[PDB]
RNA sequence: CGGUAUCUAACCAGAAAGCCACGGCUAACUACGUGCCAGCAGCCGCGGUAAUACGUAGGUGGCAAGCGUUGUCCGGAUUUAUUGGGCGUAAAGCGCGCGCAGGCGGUCUUUUAAGUCUGAUGUGAAAGCCCCCGGCUUAACCGGGGAGGGUCAUUGGAAACUG
């Protein structure tokens, strides 16, 4: 009995940084007018706390506080390599 | 038996001759009766009231039959001859006829009480009487596509 | 198109023209700039009066006016009516409407409303033309 | 067909109609046999049989006329294109001529007519009009 | 009333008898003007549904804004579009008061009603277009029940519908049920006007 | 401070009430919290509905009834047997 | 507010109707004056000595305490066409090819629930449009109850189709 905190999974994308990670979140959207499923990918920023992650893995994160300028999402498990 | 003509044109055409000019009269005649038949024809003659008659007597021999449930047709038809279309779809009771110019005439002279039509392409007055005429050959009874295919009337639907 | 063709590059419609441009433009004075605002009627002077000829086949003399308005636009308007008494200098009040004829002219005097007068002996189609109503 | 073979399946019965022939083969599918089931079961054509080969098999389909033609089967159009996939609510099942014809949807339990899918209440993909 | 003017010209030029006998028409039946014995003239289709629209609302006497509003507001009652048109004319308490014999033409009982002779279900009412339902009783105001021109408007009665009810030594009726074209009117097609105000 | 007030509408000297709930700060008209009812004054017995057990447990949390809010309450029995489950 | 609403007596048809249009679209025609002049005009277009198109008059048609003109917006416009268009000659296939990203993808089995379908809960304030009752002498207007509106959040189901 506690409320929850929103959760995405993603792909791996740049770890040139340090304790970072930026992963990418892919999904379908239906157009305004002609009705059709288009991909969008939105990238974002997490806290990898032993560098853990690396590029082109599958991993999935959560929300958290922000910890940084632009940093809200903690990583939570790598789901594949 | 019972005919009722209604005139929807009255066109003066023309050739031309070494000595001038010679025009005649032809006149578009929408015939028929308030029970479903209805049909149309066309006349020429250098005098009015004789395109009139060549028309009327023109017309009565292309008579159709309109299916016309509870005075109204059974479904939706589009008619595509030549280069325009009409569009008629069934309306509510009590809703009147709203069409065009030649497409009422064909549509009231026929006894459809209720109809929505719109006229998707050219504004000719043949055309569109050949297309409103085309799109009623496009119609079918629920009786007949019962038999048809078998299924009772009631099972079809 | 195809749909994906409409996806990538949606329908752009097309866009209308203005046909009285004077009318909706105005002018302030502090930062000396046009604004946009769309006014029914406008007033300006006068500079000079005289007439034309219109096009072929119709042929007379059409009474003109060339206006200077309030927000610095100078235009050509028509004058209605049988007989007026603009001048030079005189202030007047001009609203859409095109002549077809007179190749320039693109506006047109309303009468009776300024320092413009009615048309006199005037009996029917009277509210147009600015005239009481005798007897 | 290179792309979407219910489209060809139904513009082959459309091809077929056009000059009165009497019956058409052609290659075999888990959803196509479904497709013609229905339509002879609704009763728009005469019959359907399975003939089997090396590769995937053979589906060949018996026509219907009237006595003197008047073709029982005349119109077909697919709606779901694999460009753009249209989807049905259980309230937005389309009805076709006003009942006279039928819809096919791919609901949770199977393929199903217009009519079916308005009884236990579900919808999905349409996938062609008939009428 | 609200348009105030001759009677047998409008009847002459719609061309039938409306609120009347005939009287409008044994002589001279054409149109008016310095033209009508000269020529008559072929009616195209816009003039058909515009004849037909004047001849219902020159019959009831209301204004252009009422009539339309009124159609507007009977197009949301169930059944058919024309008929609820023209039976909730007829219960408008001039209708009524018309018809029950306490005048003898609409202009009359319209001109009753507004000086507020009648009294609705024991009230007075000083309005002419009070829509009038089932069950509700209408009077004299007892004040006024005796005078000449309400005493001779029962001389020459036309004889009450038979969806009325009304008696004269209490100088009362009621409307009992409603009309359904049935009863009312016999040379108006509803349809045209329908397709008139549906352009 | 959050009050039970009154909250005027209807027409030009035709006034109705909606007895609802609102900060003294928020506007007259302005923002609610939630509605408990209406009074009309121009009947004879005034005409008065509230929610009772709503507006019962909503001025156990400290909302304080305007004066006439008051009357109508008292005249409906609420504060009394607000009272009495105070004590009981 | 305010002697405001409302009510009761007596007197007089007496104080109280204009605006636009009449060649066609577009419902409604005759006479006089003028003579490519004066002028009219939304488009087609009238006027050159017999003008239903200019000016006036008689009549007629729409509306009505209003009637017209101008300005802006939507419709008719399927004239940006998802619903709902096209490219031989009317506007419209790049001069042709190799091809990254992207878009789409033959047949069958098992699994998954991202897209798809469905149940429930929470929410989408009040006023507004709509439906049903009520109060103002009717109406406008004002009340009472309800519905509709979400590519919405949580949680449970179905597995044909796309992934
Ligand atoms: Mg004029
Ligand atoms: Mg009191
Ligand atoms: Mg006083
Ligand atoms: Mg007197
Ligand atoms: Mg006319
Ligand atoms: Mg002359
Ligand atoms: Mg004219
Ligand atoms: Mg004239
Ligand atoms: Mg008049
Ligand atoms: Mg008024
Ligand atoms: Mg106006
Ligand atoms: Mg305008
Ligand atoms: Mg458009
Ligand atoms: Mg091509
Ligand atoms: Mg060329
Ligand atoms: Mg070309
Ligand atoms: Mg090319
Ligand atoms: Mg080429
Ligand atoms: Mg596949
Ligand atoms: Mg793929
Ligand atoms: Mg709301
Ligand atoms: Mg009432
Ligand atoms: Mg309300
Ligand atoms: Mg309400
Ligand atoms: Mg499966
Ligand atoms: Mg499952």
């Amino acid at each position: 009995d506690r409320n929850q905190r929103k959760v995405y999974t993603g792909r791996v994308v740049s770890d040139k940084m340090d304790k970072t990670i930026t992963v990418v979140v892919e999904t379908y959207k239906k157009h305004g007018l002609y009705g059709k499923r288009v991909k969008y990918s939105k990238k974002f920023k997490a806290h990898d706390e032993n560098n853990i992650a690396k590029t082109g893995d599958v991993v999935r994160i959560s929300e958290t506080r922000p910890l940084s300028a632009t940093k809200h999402f903690r990583l939570l498990e790598v789901v594949e390599e | 038996l019972d005919l009722e003509e209604r005139v929807v044109t009255i066109n003066r055409v023309a050739k031309v001759v070494k000595g001038g000019r010679r025009f005649r009269f032809t006149a578009l005649v929408v015939v028929g009766d308030k029970n479903g038949h209805v049909g149309f024809g066309t006349g020429k003659a250098q005098e009015v009231p004789d395109a009139i008659r060549k028309a009327v007597e023109d017309a009565k021999k292309n008579m159709v039959f309109v299916p016309t449930v509870d005075t109204t047709i059974p479904h939706t038809v589009v008619g595509h001859f030549g280069g325009g279309e009409i569009l008629l779809k069934p309306a509510s009771a009590g809703s009147g006829v709203t069409a065009g110019g030649p497409v009422r005439a064909v549509l009231e002279l026929a006894g459809v009480a209720d109809v929505s039509s719109k006229s998707l392409g050219s504004n000719t007055p043949i055309n569109m009487v050949r297309a409103t005429i085309d799109g009623i050959k496009q119609l079918k009874n629920a009786e007949d596509v019962a038999k048809l295919r078998g299924k009772t009337v009631e099972e079809l639907l | 198109p195809t749909i994906n063709q409409l996806v990538r590059k949606p329908r752009q419609s097309k866009i209308k023209k203005s046909t009285s441009p004077a009318l909706n433009k105005g002018l302030n004075s502090f930062k000396r700039e046009l604004t946009d605002v769309n006014s029914p009627q406008k007033r300006g002077v006068c500079t000079r009066v005289g007439t034309m000829t219109p096009k072929k086949p119709n042929s007379a003399l059409r009474k003109y006016a060339r206006v200077r308005l309030s927000n610095g636009i100078e235009v050509t308007a028509y004058i209605p009516g049988i007989g007026h008494n603009l001048q030079e200098h005189s202030v007047v009040l001009i609203r859409g409407g095109r002549v077809k004829d007179l190749p320039g002219v693109r506006y047109h005097i309303v009468r009776g409303a300024l320092d413009t007068a009615g048309v006199e002996n005037r009996g029917q189609s009277r509210s147009k033309y600015g005239t009481k109503k005798p007897k | 067909v290179m792309t979407d073979p219910i489209a060809d399946f139904l513009t082959r019965i459309r091809n077929a109609n056009m000059v009165k022939h009497d019956k058409l083969e052609l290659p075999a599918s888990k959803i196509k046999k479904e497709i013609a089931e229905i339509l002879k079961r609704e009763g728009f054509i005469r019959d359907v049989e399975y003939i089997e080969d090396d590769n995937a098999g053979t589906i060949r389909v018996f026509l219907k006329y009237g006595a003197t033609g008047e073709r029982v089967i005349t119109g077909l159009k697919r709606i779901s294109k694999p460009g753009l996939r249209v989807y049905a609510k259980s309230t937005e099942v389309p009805k076709v001529l006003n009942g006279l014809g039928i819809a096919i949807v791919s609901t949770s339990q199977g393929v199903l007519t217009d009519k079916e899918a308005r009884a236990k209440q579900v919808g999905g993909e349409v996938l062609a009009y008939v009428w | 009333a609200r348009y105030t003017g001759p009677s047998w010209k409008v009847s002459r030029r719609l061309g039938i008898s409306l609120s009347g006998t005939g009287k409008e028409l044994e002589r001279r039946p054409y149109a008016p003007g310095q033209h009508g014995p000269t020529q008559r003239k072929k009616i195209s289709e816009y003039g058909l549904q515009q004849a037909e629209k004047q001849k219902l609302r020159h019959m009831y006497g209301l204004t252009e804004r009422q009539f339309k509003n009124t159609f507007n507001k009977a197009g949301k009652l169930q059944g058919k579009h024309g008929e609820n048109f023209m039976i909730l004319l007829e219960q408008r308490l001039d209708n009524i008061v018309y018809r029950l014999g306490l005048a003898r033409t609409r202009r009359a009982a319209r001109q009753l009603v507004n000086h507020g002779h009648i009294t609705v279900d024991g009230k007075r009412v000083d309005i002419p277009s009070y829509q009038v339902s089932v069950g509700q009783v209408i009077s004299v105001r007892e004040k006024s029940a005796k005078n000449s021109a309400i005493a001779e408007s029962l001389e020459v009665s036309s004889f009450v519908p038979e969806y009325v009810t009304f008696d004269a030594e209490t100088l009362t009726g009621s409307l009992n049920r409603l009309p359904e074209r049935s009863e009312l009117a016999a040379e108006i097609n509803e349809a045209f006007i329908v397709e008139f105000y549906s352009r | 401070a959050v009050k039970i007030r009154l909250k005027r509408m209807g027409s030009k000297k035709k006034p109705f009430y909606r007895i609802v709930v609102a900060d003294s700060r928020f506007p007259r008209d302005g923002r609610s919290i939630e509605t408990i009812g209406t009074y009309n004054p121009l009947l004879d017995p005034v005409e008065v509905k509230i929610d009772e057990e709503a507006t019962l447990k909503w001025m156990h949390n400290g909302a304080k009834p305007s004066d006439t809010v008051r009357n109508l309450l008292s005249r409906e029995g609420i504060m009394e047997k607000f009272h009495n489950q105070k004590l009981g």
